[PDB]
């Protein structure tokens, strides 16, 4: 069976190198023809090529990347390392690494190159976040609603960091009608993340809300009352 | 460099469905074309390689055809675990680049967003910044798009949106979208308007405020 | 340019 799995930081700041490594077992890149690729997937994105290293050490690099990535192996520790310098917001993705069949041979002789293409088995995958950011709890703000149609309200989780942070509504009393929205990173390497609950309109005068947000990485446990407005 | 295109980019299906995604290449790669399923949360998972075979241990409802700059991937009886995203990838030339993929996601009846405006907080304008909000609730297909204006003048390059992953018993998706102002430059305009057009929607539909007006 | 096993 073969197996291969990322290790690296998950936090780098912009201008720094990155440097990720890819172990692996159940090949040896010492085996005719056989190579270990980086593919990297952006959030929300399509996947894009990196670079791959094969067992004679020929290497490939992505021309749009080639002049700020090393690729290296260290065939003793089954290890491959993708080295990644001036890093910049825009790297922030997931890493994979694959393993890419060479040849199939017999006894010894390359008999069919058809296998060599795909990259077969791929590893989890580790989440590299870029920003300068420093550990910073977010501001949570009301997102103030409005019988007949629907009522909208919500909490805005805003300039937090890093990663993650939970939400639930009435500690966890209140789940139909609630949408937690994946968090965007600014352009300020901070996050920020709306969780809003659609209601009937006749209970935004019998129930009350509130978002219950809670930042472990900053100690930061926030309970905010959102009721509609104008008193 | 050698361009995969993938048609369509998104595919509505059912269990038991049959569906058939595309990848035509602006250069011929002969056969060196492999095809892949990502499961939400999941890495890549090769489906075919060469083109057309069947990579041990993928079921038997996948099969791939194909050769130069036109491939296609079908799935026989669409499962549950098949409604992800797909991508083909190339590699006859150096770089091996991927397609844009193609998301696959349950069908259902079109269903036009309810659509939300939230203007921002006097808590927040106290710290110098304005954030404006517009929320699209349980819609479908996917596609939707938001336009922000103030004053008439069409936002670009200070917002950003997030969108949820389909409803497991909805098989509808709902939208975030943040408009980010300073204080100052939000005390000085009025009208605040988030415009949503969508396939549910004979016509594009605005939500709007007007600052200070109470 | 081409693959490692191109041609």
């Amino acid at each position: 069976r073969i197996t291969l799995k990322e290790s690296g930081p998950p936090l780098v700041k912009p201008t720094q190198t990155l440097t990720l490594t890819c172990s692996f077992s159940g090949f040896s890149l010492s085996d005719f023809g056989v190579g270990v690729g980086w593919i990297r997937q952006p959030p929300g994105k399509a996947l894009e090529w990196l670079a791959i290293i094969y067992s004679d050490d020929d290497k490939r690099y992505s021309p749009s990347l080639n002049t700020r990535l090393t690729i290296t192996k260290d065939t003793s520790k089954n290890q491959v390392v993708l080295v990644m310098t001036r890093v910049s917001p825009v790297d922030t993705a997931t890493y994979f690494c694959a393993h890419r069949r060479g040849p199939t041979t017999l006894f010894g002789v390359p008999i069919a190159r058809g296998p060599v293409n795909a990259m077969d088995v791929w590893g989890q995958g580790i989440t590299v976040t870029i920003s300068s950011t420093s550990t910073k709890g977010p501001s949570v703000f009301p997102l103030a609603p409005s019988a007949g149609g629907a009522a909208a309200l919500g909490c805005l989780v805003k300039d937090y960091f890093p990663e993650p942070v939970t939400v639930s509504w009435n500690s966890g009393a209140l789940t139909s009608g609630v949408h937690t929205f994946p968090a965007v990173l600014q352009s300020s390497g901070l996050y920020s993340l709306s969780s809003v609950v659609t209601v009937p309109s006749s209970s935004l005068g019998t129930q009350t809300y509130t978002c219950n947000v809670n930042h472990k990485p900053s100690n930061t446990k926030v309970d905010k009352r959102v009721e509609p407005k104008s008193c | 460099a050698l361009q995969l295109t993938q048609s369509p980019s998104s595919l509505s299906a059912s269990v038991g469905d049959r569906i058939t995604i595309t990848c035509r290449a602006s250069q011929g790669v002969t056969s060196a074309l492999a095809w892949y399923r990502q499961k939400p949360g999941s890495p890549p998972q090769l489906l075919i390689y060469d083109a057309s075979s069947l990579e041990s241990g993928v079921p038997s409802r996948f099969s791939g055809s194909g050769s130069g700059t036109e491939f296609t991937l079908t799935i026989s009886t669409l499962r549950p675990e098949d409604f992800a995203t797909y991508y083909c990838q190339q590699l006859h030339f150096y770089p091996h680049t991927f397609g844009g993929g193609t998301r696959v996601d349950v069908r259902r009846t079109v269903a036009a967003p309810s659509v939300f405006i939230f203007p921002p907080s006097d808590e927040q304008l106290k710290s110098g910044t304005a954030s404006v909000v517009c929320l699209l609730n349980n819609f479908y297909p996917r596609e939707a798009k938001v336009q922000w204006k103030v004053d008439n003048a069409l936002q670009s390059g200070n917002s950003q949106e997030s969108v949820t992953e389909q409803d497991s018993k909805d098989s509808t998706y709902s939208l975030s979208s943040t408009l980010t102002l300073s204080k100052a430059d939000y005390e000085k305009h009025k009208v605040y308007e988030c415009e949503v057009t969508h396939q549910g929607l004979s016509s594009p539909v605005t939500k709007s405020f007007n600052r200070g007006e109470c | 340019e081409l693959d490692k096993w191109a041609s």
